[PDB]
């Protein structure tokens, strides 16, 4: 494509969602987008095509423009059944493909959202008899259901040997995801801290560890 | 309505060929593009698109190299034959039908399923599993949260309880995430009385069921 | 190769059911047709208004292609 | 012979400036043109009213025409 | 306007061959039929018309047989190329446009002069030359009516007098006409007072120029 | 052709004449006729096309129509110079050819008409020597340029050895033509009686031959 789209966008029960597409001059607006809708464990689907058009069995909540010069889907009465990733169509005549935007992730909040509880682990005894640490931050009773990670340093940011998962639903209808950072015996002594970052909405709860002490 | 069926399972060795097809409901080939798509889990979507005749003269240069993502059709209907297949092309895909030209036009009308497609060779792995204690009553939010890491195993799915069944009404499970080695990463928490600190070592108990591997360690603060 | 008076000027191949504009320009229908509804009632080359109403069956060039779909290896 | 799909079905021979009507039906121009006024503004074959703001030229049988007038020794 | 220029003459022997052209002022060959006709004289039109190409796939089936009236066109511009030619090949001929199609239009736009054609081995032939007389004053008219008969002479043109040029202005010359056998059929009559009758026999001086043929002859009652 | 034409009509100076044409129905009416114009010792020229439209130098004078299942010609303000024999044309689809219905001659009366005086001459005396015999029939004196002729014998018509010729034009403005009967001088001597029949306008001028009589 020419332009991606924003990664989520998130609004209240009822409420209505909007949701943006850019593109260039042929591809988008003049040559109008499709949005679809894809949750994982469920079949994709077409919402809109050719202006404001709907498949049958798709209700009127749901409309669509391709005002100024951008493309743009509509999400009236906002229910948790709609929650997805949606993505928004081009093609262009200088590159000839089924092209798309990016997707962006739609979230519906049914409940109050809140910061997570968040508790870093430091590498046990049993890793380093292993030669081996890992620093494990579990990440808990959140919503909506998306948090964005990073790790530190003493007080540097840490890009090497981080990965993490998606967030689980908690018998208390809350989400808890984890991020892992992987350490050798001598990275995690030859350090006086480590912490995790972990961003909510307006706010970031961030979690620390000495290499250093004890309890 | 239309509609799309398409085929489950997917799972092959290195090196085979995979053979199936999609049902297309309500119409035939002719008058329409007929493509697939694919989406690797984690990630988002990428092309096996626009058709022209059985195969394509519009594609992704990025993609049309290894065993050349040959899905294709057969006679112009929905089909795929991927063969001498690795790892790497591990993905869920899906059929769809779309606009024409040497253009999607902008809609994809109809869709399937998704077919589960993975391969491997490897014999099913247990975790690594390390027992995970708080620092302090203050730092860990009053009660105690006690928990475990369970790292590089594969398949997916695992089991994590403790105190050999005796503790399951505060247990909670976090969601597997795969990485590119191809093993999973797993951890758990439970929460209890701060008081039991103090007094009683937890036993995490965890049951990689794939392989019947069974690891216990013993969390406490230190 | 096929030859250029055998085919369209949208999906740059073998025509097989030809219709042609008020421009004299000939299409492919079972593609072009769609393509003025799905990109929009214009010409493909000289982007001036088209539709549906307009665009009609070119019955010489489909004895054209029938002169060869009937004995070349093209098929 | 010369093919029948590059005869017109007025004066029935070789076409070699074709415009085509409304019904698909293609004809040389300089005879149907002025056949359309020295006739009457009517199609030849199916009858049905037909003018000179209607009947259009024909550039994929132009091509087909020359792909043998450049080199078939009907000339 | 439109116009066309035809060539003169037309004056063959048998067997051989005529070549000439019509000019075309105001545009050129194509996107119109144009075509020849002839009229005999005594007769009608008949048809050298409506042209394919060069030539005609759209004839008259009773006209092109004998040197198939080959006039046709060179290279589609106006032309006559009448081989092997004879006597019953003569007749005046024109040049015109008009429609096209398999049809001809229904107009005939532009004209020609007319070709004077004729084919003749002979040499000139002088007339037969008789008298006529009438049967009485009453039946005459009062007045008296003499005349005389010239017959089955060639070509058309012969001198007709009375009395060695002495009775000119009385004397009238009826029209020429030509039969199937090529040549022609002439009288004259003059008006004298009716006493001249029974005193003054009239002599009518016939005299051919192109065969300087003079035969004279006396008219009076019997 | 389908149908021939009238072969000639007469009017007088400054009239109307009225010219008809007919043929079938895919010719001459809804395939419509054109008309044209041809004398002796001038060129031949197109009159009228494509309803009533007419060539540059054709004056209003000149008119036509289509009606009802027809065609025709209209020649107003009639004058000497219109004389000539005019043609309406036709092609028809099963008859693919530049045919025409006949030509119908025009008669423009510029003086007053009257029947011929005919004297009829009988065969001679150096004919009878010269083994021939020739019955001449003279017509002089009549208005218009046109007369029809026939032969009788004893009572009957005669059709074989008939030949004619056209009018010229006399000294004081009247027409003058010929017709001639080929006999042997057995047929002259054989027979009672010869007459010449010449019909014209309403009334026919009849002159008669005794062969065997004498003066």
């Amino acid at each position: 494509p020419v332009l991606t789209q924003p990664p989520s966008v998130s609004k209240a029960l009822r409420q209505t969602a909007t949701l943006t597409c850019t593109g260039d001059s042929n591809n988008v607006g003049n040559r109008g987008a499709a949005w679809f809708l894809l949750h994982q464990g469920h079949p994709p689907k077409l919402l809109a095509y050719r202006n404001n058009d709907r498949p049958s069995g798709i209700s009127e909540r749901l409309s669509a423009s391709r005002s100024g010069n951008t493309a743009s889907l509509t999400i009236t009465g906002l229910q948790p059944e709609d929650e997805a990733d949606y993505y928004c169509s081009a093609w262009d005549s200088s590159l000839r493909v089924q092209v798309f935007g990016g997707g962006t992730k739609l979230t519906v909040l049914g409940q109050p959202k809140a910061a997570p509880s968040v508790t870093l682990f430091p590498p046990s005894s049993e890793e380093l008899q292993a030669n081996k640490a890992t620093l494990v931050c579990l990440i808990s009773d959140f919503y909506p259901g998306a948090v964005t990670v990073a790790w530190k340093a003493d007080s540097s940011p840490v890009k090497a040997g981080v990965e993490t998962t998606t967030p689980s639903k908690q018998s208390n209808n809350k989400y808890a995801a984890s991020s892992y950072l992987s350490l050798t015996p001598e990275q995690w002594k030859s350090h006086k801290s480590y912490s995790c970052q972990v961003t909510h909405e307006g706010s970031t709860v961030e979690k620390t560890v000495a290499p250093t002490e004890c309890s | 309505q239309v509609q799309l069926q398409q085929w489950g399972a997917g799972l092959l060795k290195p090196s085979e060929t995979l053979s199936l097809t999609c049902a297309v409901y309500g119409g035939s080939f002719s008058g329409y593009y007929w493509s697939w798509i694919r989406q690797p889990p984690g990630k988002g979507l990428e092309w096996i698109g626009e058709i022209n005749h059985s195969g394509s003269t519009n594609y992704n240069p990025s993609l049309k190299s290894r065993v050349t993502i040959s899905v294709d059709t057969s006679k112009n209907q929905f089909s795929l034959k991927l063969s001498s297949v690795t790892a790497a092309d591990t993905a869920v895909y899906y059929c769809a039908r779309g606009g024409v030209g040497r253009v999607r036009g902008d809609s994809m009308d109809v869709w399937g399923q998704g077919t589960t497609v993975t391969v491997s060779s490897a014999s099913t792995k247990g975790p690594s599993v390390f027992p995970l204690a708080p620092s302090s009553k203050s730092t860990s939010g009053g009660t105690a949260a006690l928990g475990c890491l369970v790292k590089d195993y594969f398949p997916e799915p695992v089991t994590v309880s403790w105190n050999s069944g005796a503790l399951t009404s505060g247990v909670h499970t976090f969601p597997a995430v795969l990485q590119s080695s191809g093993l999973y990463s797993l951890s758990s928490v439970v929460t209890v009385p701060s008081s039991s600190l103090g007094t009683q070592t937890y036993i995490c108990n965890v049951n990689h069921k794939p392989s019947n591997t069974k690891v216990d360690k013993k969390v406490e603060p230190k | 190769d096929i030859p250029d008076y055998l085919c369209g000027k949208i999906s740059f191949e073998l025509m097989r059911e030809p219709c042609i504009t008020p421009s004299g320009i000939t299409y492919d229908r079972k593609d072009i047709e769609e393509h003025l509804q799905r990109v929009g009632h214009f010409d493909p080359v000289t982007r001036s208004p088209l539709t549906q109403e307009q665009l009609i069956p070119n019955l010489a060039m489909k004895e054209v292609i029938d002169a060869f779909i009937s004995e070349n290896g093209w098929v």
